[PDB]
């Protein structure tokens, strides 16, 4: 279940262990998906109000909400977590492919008449 | 060129042979036959030349006879270079149908009599890698040489 995104089912597996205690493995799972869904937060979403993003974890207000909140973005706003959506400023290389394709273009002409 | 000069017709009288070879430099080019039906060895003989020459010449020739001088610096008719490589590969479809013509005349007669039988009509063997390498240079200084100017101009 942690393979896709069951992740209500998994904190229903914690605490539905049926074997014995597994505190101390459960609660590295319980962090190691604490930054799973801190990650899950920074995706092209809303503005998601201080109740949604608030109960997807299992809290219902202490400043933990404010520990991924001045951690990450989607800051404290006037019920708001904001948006910082950019993705602008990694495109329109040609000089990098100006430069790799320098080297496969040779790359070609060396097993093309250049006797092996 | 085969530099000449007389030798006397008086020692031909006296049936005497001239010249005195004492060194193995003089019969080592043979002379033509045509000469030879000339005075040939008659009235004259051959004389072995060879050149003086200096770097300060060759390097002052060969640096000079073919250059090029910013010409691959440029793009070779944009429009044109990609009409021309159709404009090769039309006709190389029909050519490689003739290279599905010309293989199924094996496992037939000998090889010989593919090798005569082949002098009225054309092969797609060799006409085909002719136009494959046609294509491949042509295409690839187009490719580099196009590439190199966006890193060079800005």
């Amino acid at each position: 279940y942690l393979m896709e995104g069951s992740y209500n089912k998994v904190f229903l597996a914690k605490g539905n262990i049926p074997a014995e205690s597994y505190t101390f493995f459960i609660d590295i799972l319980l962090d190691t998906i604490r930054d799973e869904i801190a990650g899950c937060i920074e995706k092209a979403y809303e503005k998601i109000l201080f109740t949604e993003a608030t109960r997807i974890l299992f809290f219902n207000t202490p400043k933990k909400m404010t520990d991924y909140a001045k951690k990450r973005g989607w800051v404290l706003g006037p019920n708001n977590y904001y948006s910082f959506a950019s993705q602008q400023q990694k495109p329109e290389d040609t000089t990098i492919p100006s430069t790799e394709l320098a080297k496969q273009v040779i790359e070609y002409a060396r097993q093309l008449e250049m006797i092996v | 060129i085969d530099a000449f000069r007389l030798i006397n017709a008086n020692m031909m009288v006296l049936g005497h042979e001239p010249r005195q070879t004492t060194s193995n430099l003089g019969h080592l080019n043979k002379p033509s036959i045509q000469a030879l039906i000339h005075g040939l060895n008659r009235h004259y003989y051959s004389i072995t030349i060879n050149y003086r020459k200096n770097e300060l010449e060759q390097k002052m020739l060969l640096n000079l006879h073919k250059k090029s001088w910013m010409e691959g610096l440029t793009l070779q008719d944009y429009s044109e270079h990609c009409k021309h490589n159709e404009s090769v590969v039309k006709e190389m479809l029909e050519l490689a149908k003739n290279y599905n013509k010309a293989v199924e005349e094996e496992d037939k007669m000998t090889p010989e009599q593919l090798a005569i039988k082949n002098v009225g009509k054309q092969d797609p063997k060799r006409h085909l890698e002719e136009h494959v390498d046609v294509l491949m240079t042509s295409n690839i200084v187009q490719c580099l040489a196009a590439m190199l100017d966006t890193v060079v101009f800005k």
